[PDB]
């Protein structure tokens, strides 16, 4: 797993984590969220509220179009719901929807990992999703509460990693863009924590 | 509450 990760992020994930400050500079964007969603704290969290048959989403402040990024997420293994779903997004995504989908990754703006599925989201309305990581060890992975978000902007990928292991670039064809973090969500009043861990 | 914990 270890031996795709991007180039720099052992390094990267060894440091120092980036302060409270940093976390909230590189955190979700209040200006920048469904009508349904709060961000709070300064961005270290957002709240969706309990509003039926819509899927909202989150974009962090800042986009990303060159090195190596990496943040944590942390979400409540109870405050999933149908649809969680966990990855990145140009500014042009939306970031709303009047029904209960996999809404990050249902455009050619949006690429996303569905977290309670185990399955790919970008162009796809769901039906054939691949699976993510490929393989056993694949085909029985739980997604714990926190899941850390990998961004090479040098290679165009995205991956995860999850208990201190890389899981693989889950994306590639990302080059040429600026992404910002960015999840979709269905449950009522589910507060999902972002982390900044840094640049490479 | 709706299956997604949301207001009915």
């Amino acid at each position: 797993g270890d031996l795709s990760c991007p180039e720099g992020l052992e390094e990267l994930l060894s440091a120092p984590p980036p302060d409270l400050g940093a976390q909230r500079r590189h955190g979700w964007n209040p200006k920048d969220c469904s009508e349904n969603i709060e961000v709070k704290e300064g961005g270290l969290y957002f709240e969706r509220r309990p509003v039926a048959q819509s899927t909202d989403g989150a974009r962090g402040k800042r986009g990303y179009s060159r090195g190596l990024h990496a943040w944590e997420i942390s979400w409540p293994l109870e405050q999933r719901g149908t649809h969680a779903v966990v990855g990145v997004a140009t500014a042009l995504a939306p970031l709303q929807t009047d029904h209960y989908a996999a809404l990050l990754g249902s455009n050619s703006e949006s690429w996303g990992w569905d977290i309670g599925r185990g399955k790919l989201y970008h162009q796809s309305k769901g039906p054939g999703a691949p699976q993510y990581p490929a393989g056993t060890q694949g085909e029985q992975l739980e997604v714990p509460e926190r899941l850390l978000v990998v961004l090479d902007m040098e290679e165009g990928t995205l991956g995860y990693a999850i208990g201190g292991t890389y899981l693989g670039p889950a994306f590639r064809g990302l080059k040429g863009r600026t992404l910002y973090p960015a999840v979709s969500a269905v449950w009522g009043q589910c507060q999902v924590r972002i982390r900044y861990l840094g640049e490479r | 509450k709706d299956i997604n914990n949301n207001v009915e």
